[PDB]
Parts: structure tokens; C-alpha cells; sequence
DNA sequence: GGGAGTAATCCCCTTGGCGGTTAAAACGCGGGGGACAGCGCGTACGTGCGTTTAAGCGGTGCTAGAGCTGTCTACGACCAATTGAGCGGCCTCGGCACCGGGATTCTCCA
DNA sequence: TGGAGAATCCCGGTGCCGAGGCCGCTCAATTGGTCGTAGACAGCTCTAGCACCGCTTAAACGCACGTACGCGCTGTCCCCCGCGTTTTAACCGCCAAGGGGATTACTCCC
């Protein structure tokens, strides 16, 4: 793994704590969640990276992130 | 609080890496933090109330990957 | 002789059918194609007429969000002309191309 | 002829409930009974997944609360399940 | 008499019930959950005929045409995000020229 | 073929609508080959459930199930 | 004595064809503005090294709450009567498409 | 720069067709009752989630510094747009054969 996964579970309880309080979680349950976040910023990266190529560029640009997900289909 | 810069630099670095990025700017973080934010923010709102459906406080891994199957 | 100069028909022609909802592929040509194309699966198929016009309808709007996708990728290099690689670009950023 | 089942009368009940002066077309009017077929579809079966997925044979009313909290976004699905619930206070309040 | 006037709803309950029962959606089903399901319908059926009417209005028209249903959906933030994947049959798209393509003389 | 009855002016008011002002001389034929691509997955789903519905002739209802299985639903035909 | 095989048909829609004709695709050519290549520069990014810090591993202690079992009671499936909402056929008149003339409003360039 | 000029909105008249009310049938929603079991609720067990502490050491932070390349400028040439003119096939309107599932009569058998 790349991100730390004490850092990553302060986020996520950070995040959830605003929806519901007095929350618990599975360590599984985190576990999964680095994985699909791990796994969702690699794929936007490799996209970003088509992109900044396609720009005729080596160094990635913030306008390379928001090219790729409008082109994706997020918001 | 603030516990978005525990994402930290060379964890992004190391992200950048594994999908073939040569060269980062350095507006390229707190995009990347924001991104991921939004992200969570979408998977953590089902997974909080697929467990307030099942009259539960602990959010167990079912209900993990029953929220990234409704992304897809 | 009067001559615009070039672009001022490019917008007005971008307005006037972005204004428009008529189907802008012809009936018939659609119809040769969906039939020619059908023939190769199955033999002996036949058509209705509210199906051919779905099909025109799914077309319009598959290459209508095609081209805005085409043309963002146009403008993010610092170009105006649309280019094939543009298209290619937009086609594997969606993941519709492996 | 054969009977076909639509929400044509119900939907314009709901327009003329709305905008006392405005009609509406038949093309409109296929497109606004399609817009509520597949939105009771997609409910449906939203709810049944919910039901099958903590072991329950019943489709209830709190099935029908998670599966809107779930695919509505934002203040219309607060306001969604406010109008559902008072609708169902007041039917089983009714006499 | 009927349940939909003792819901109080224009939305017919009978019917969506025996939808639901057709579907095979669960082997039982509950007693207000057709209730529920007729008032959110009801309610999305509301905002969009809203916005389709003040949309016609807009252009000094008296009826509903599937533009004004295209421009209505794709004007409100909720409504598109609900409506992303779906496409409206003679709808056409909404009037948008990006800044640089404007002749900056 | 008759994939050139798509002709060069309707490819043209095609990127008119989306807000495209100048087009280059090879967007048509990369065009026609990604609407044969998807005309042809559109049709292949449609012919296998008009199959499995065992009947000779395919519908509007169909293809309506044809589209919503792509995940590209449409509205205004009966579905 | 009633259920069943065979044929004509009244439609219902689909596919093929045939003539006119007319909008509309197709071809051609000037030329202008934009794509593309090259160069200069200066700043922002990768690398190296000292240094600080917090993640990770282990270990213990405690308790909220998942998870499973028992009992029963309210609630939904289901059947017969029935009757009012909701379907389909029919008729009409107003809203909107369209033609036409006119005033208004972008666009080019001297 | 303002007039020429071509496109565009605006207003009035025409007409035509479908949106929407009305009547009649009919069939599925509503009432009432019976019955079987799904889950509501309590209670018990005992797992695992959380809090806290301490040590060690790899990871990260911050700064110096070289230099690689992002970006702006200039030049070239080429290729696509605007418009005029020629060919062509979509379209409309009609006509006809025919596949096809339900609608009748005509006739036969246990």
C-alpha cells in the first residue's frame, strides 16, 4: 500500500463524522475503502497522463485534472 | 479537523508513479486532496446509511462493497 | 463582391442548430444502413418504423456528445480545428476503446 | 382494440393541479409516462435489492425511504421524503 | 372510498400495488410502501411539469414540448444529476459557445 | 456500402450542434466508423431479444431494452 | 351434443416499385488565418543531505454492540361480490406552423 | 470611424389538425372475512473495536542548487471555409403483393 493507513483512517472517520455520530467501524471495512481509493487515483492519473501527452507536455497540469473528469463524466 | 494533509506529498508522488507520471506541478496536491474528498464523500454517505437501514452503529465491509457496486 | 470573413458563418450555423430539433440525418440513408447492417446477423428480419426513428434518435445523441467531448479535447491543446486524434482521445478517456 | 395502461390522466391532473393554464403535446406526454415508468423501475428494484440484502421477504415503507435517500440527490430527496411520509401519517391516521 | 383519496394524492395506489405485486420484486409487500412510492412520483412529476410550464412560458408558448421538458431538465442541478444517462426524443441541446471560439477583435 | 449515406454536410451539422467551428478533412471517416461500431452493438443486443421473445420481427420496446442495457436509456418511445 | 381441424377474409402493417420534382449534396477555386516548427529565456521542478516526527509494532485493559435463539401477535395472502374509475370511440374549434412584407440589427471596410 | 448590405426578429392573416371534453361499457380496485406465519421484542453470550502507553526507525520536511523545459515570439505554408455552379437522389403520392394473428363459417368425431 502506498498511502499510511493511520492517516487514511482519520480522514475517513473525519469524513463520516459529519453524517452521523457516535460512528464504529470494521477494519476491513477501511481496508476496502484504501483499496478503491488507491485504485481510483491510479486510474485518474493514468488518464491525466494521456491527456497532459495529448497536450504535447511531459509535466501534468491541473487542466489535465479537470479534462479528464469532465470528459469521464463527473461533476 | 484538517486531517486532509495526512495525504501527503510523496504518498501523491508514489500515486503519480504507479500510473506513469514523469513530471508534477505543485498545484497538483490540493487538487488531488479535493478529488479524494468528493470521492469519499459519495462512498461514505451509502455506506452510513446502508447502515442505518440495518438498525446498526459499525459499518461493516458488506456494506463497503454494496456502496462501490453502486458507483461501479 | 460581398464576402464574409471566415468564421461568421461557423457561429451562425453553430446557432441555428443549437436553436433546431429537427433530425439532421436523412430518413432513408438511415434506413439502407440499419437494414444493411441487420441483414448480417439474422436473415429475414423486418423493421418498424418507431424503432428505425429510436435508432436515429440514439445516433443524434451519441455523436452530439461525441463532438462536445471532440472539441474540449480540441481546446485543452491550444487548438480550434477537430483532429481523428482528438476523437481517439475522447473515446479512451470514456472507456469505450481498450 | 386492445386496453394499454398508462399515467396519461393522472400526470395531467397533476398539470392542471400545477399550471391552471398550460396543455401539454402527446409526444410530451409519452416522455413524461416514460420518466415515470423507469423512476418506479428504478425504485423498485433498489428496494428489492435492500430487502434481499438483510434477509427480509417484505417490501415496506422504510425499503422505499432507504432506496430514495439512496438514489435521490440532494434537497429534492429531503424533500421527497417529507411529502412520502405525510402521506403516510396521513393514510394510516385516516379513519 | 378509494385509497388514493385517503392518502390524498392524485397518483393511483391500487395500481402501483398491483405493480409491485407483478414485478416479483419480494415475495410479500408492505401496506404503505405504495403509498410512499405514489407520493414520490407525485412529487418528482411536480418539479418537473414546474419547470417544463415556466420553461413554455418563457417562450411564449401555451403547451408542453419536448424542448421545454430538455430545457427544464438540463437548467436544474438535481434534475440533470438525476436525468444524466437518459436522453429526451426531440429535445436538441442547449445553447453553449465557449469563450475562446468568440471573435475577440 | 451504404455507410456513405452519411454524407459530409450531416457529420458537418452534427459538429455544428456540439460547438465545433473549424473540422478537419479526416473527422468523417473515423465518425462513420465509430457509428457503424455502436449501430452495430445496438442491433446485435436488439436481434438477440427479439430472439429470445420468438418473434420474426424486432420493435421500439426492444430496442428501448436494447439501450437500457448499455446504460444509455431513452425516453419517448413506449419504454 | 359439444369440442376441434380447415379455409376465407377484413384488416394491419411491411416491403417493393414507379414517375416528378426540387431541395440539396457534390465539385471547384481563391485566399486567409491557423497549425506547426524553431529558438530564447528564466523559473520551477528533481535530486541530495541533515533532521525531525510520527507511523508501526507490541501489549494490555475494558465494554458496546453484533449475533443468535424463543415466543407470539399483528399483518399480509387469498377468496367471493360488487361496483365506480378508467379505458376507447367521436367531434370540434383554437393554437401554432407558415407566408409575406417590413423594420431592425450585426458585419466589412474605406 | 458610417453606409451597404445581408441576415434576423416582428406583426398580421390563413388554415388545419389534434387536445381535450363527452358517452358508454367493463373489469379490476374495494369490502369483508379467515388463516398461517414473519418478524418485533427480550434476553443472553462473547467477539472485536476502541483507548492508552512506550520504543524504534524509516518517512517526511526543509533548504541549496543545477538545469529542463513551459511558454511566448516569429516565420512559413497549406488546407479548410465561403461562395458559385452542376448533378442527383430523397421524397411524396399512389399502387400492389403479401406475411400474420384474430374472426367468422363449414364440417367431422367419441
Amino acid at each position: 500500500l502506498l498511502i499510511r493507513k493511520l492517516p487514511f483512517q482519520r480522514l475517513v472517520r473525519e469524513i463520516a463524522q459529519d453524517f452521523k455520530t457516535d460512528l464504529r467501524f470494521q477494519s476491513s471495512a477501511v481496508m476496502a475503502l484504501q483499496e478503491a481509493s488507491e485504485a481510483y487515483l491510479v486510474a485518474l492519473f493514468e488518464d491525466t497522463n494521456l491527456a497532459a501527452i495529448h497536450a504535447k507536455r511531459v509535466t501534468i497540469m491541473p487542466k489535465d485534472i479537470q479534462l479528464a473528469r469532465r470528459i469521464r463524466g463527473e461533476r | 479537523r484538517d486531517n486532509i494533509q495526512g495525504i501527503t506529498k510523496p504518498a501523491i508522488r508514489r500515486l503519480a508513479r504507479r500510473g506513469g507520471v514523469k513530471r508534477i506541478s505543485g498545484l497538483i496536491y490540493e487538487e488531488t486532496r479535493g478529488v479524494l474528498k468528493v470521492f469519499l464523500e459519495n462512498v461514505i454517505r451509502d455506506a452510513v446509511t446502508y447502515t442505518e437501514h440495518a438498525k446498526r452503529k459499525t459499518v461493516t465491509a458488506m456494506d463497503v462493497v454494496y456502496a462501490l457496486k453502486r458507483q461501479g | 463582391p460581398h464576402r464574409y470573413r471566415p468564421g461568421t458563418v461557423a457561429l451562425r450555423e453553430i446557432r441555428r442548430y443549437q436553436k433546431s430539433t429537427e433530425l439532421l440525418i436523412r430518413k432513408l440513408p438511415f434506413q439502407r444502413l440499419v437494414r444493411e447492417i441487420a441483414q448480417d446477423f439474422k436473415t429475414d428480419l423486418r423493421f418498424q418504423s418507431s424503432a428505425v426513428m429510436a435508432l436515429q434518435e440514439a445516433s443524434e445523441a451519441y455523436l452530439v456528445a461525441l463532438f462536445e467531448d471532440t472539441n474540449l479535447a480540441a481546446i485543452h491543446a491550444k487548438r480550434v480545428t477537430i483532429m481523428p486524434k482528438d476523437i481517439q482521445l475522447a473515446r479512451r478517456i470514456r472507456g469505450e476503446r481498450a | 382494440k386492445t386496453r394499454k395502461e398508462s399515467y396519461a390522466i393522472y400526470v395531467y391532473k397533476v398539470l392542471k393541479q400545477v399550471h391552471p393554464d398550460t396543455g401539454i403535446s402527446s409526444k410530451a406526454m409519452s416522455i413524461m409516462n416514460s420518466f415515470v415508468n423507469d423512476v418506479f423501475e428504478r425504485i423498485a428494484g433498489e428496494a428489492s435489492r435492500l430487502a434481499h440484502y438483510n434477509k427480509r421477504s417484505t417490501i415496506t415503507s422504510r425499503e422505499i425511504q432507504t432506496a430514495v435517500r439512496l438514489l435521490l440527490p440532494g434537497e429534492l430527496a429531503k424533500h421527497a421524503v417529507s411529502e412520502g411520509t405525510k402521506a403516510v401519517t396521513k393514510y394510516t391516521s385516516a379513519k | 372510498k378509494t385509497r388514493s383519496s385517503r392518502a390524498g394524492l392524485q397518483f393511483p395506489v391500487g395500481r402501483v400495488h398491483r405493480l409491485l405485486r407483478k414485478g416479483n420484486y419480494a415475495e410479500r409487500v408492505g401496506a404503505g410502501a405504495p403509498v410512499y412510492l405514489a407520493a414520490v412520483l407525485e412529487y418528482l412529476t411536480a418539479e418537473i411539469l414546474e419547470l417544463a410550464g415556466n420553461a413554455a412560458r418563457d417562450n411564449k408558448k401555451t403547451r408542453i414540448i419536448p424542448r421545454h421538458l430538455q430545457l427544464a431538465v438540463r437548467n436544474d442541478e438535481e434534475l440533470n444529476k438525476l436525468l444524466g444517462r437518459v436522453t429526451i426524443a426531440q429535445g436538441g441541446v442547449l445553447p453553449n459557445i465557449q469563450s475562446v471560439l468568440l471573435p475577440k477583435k
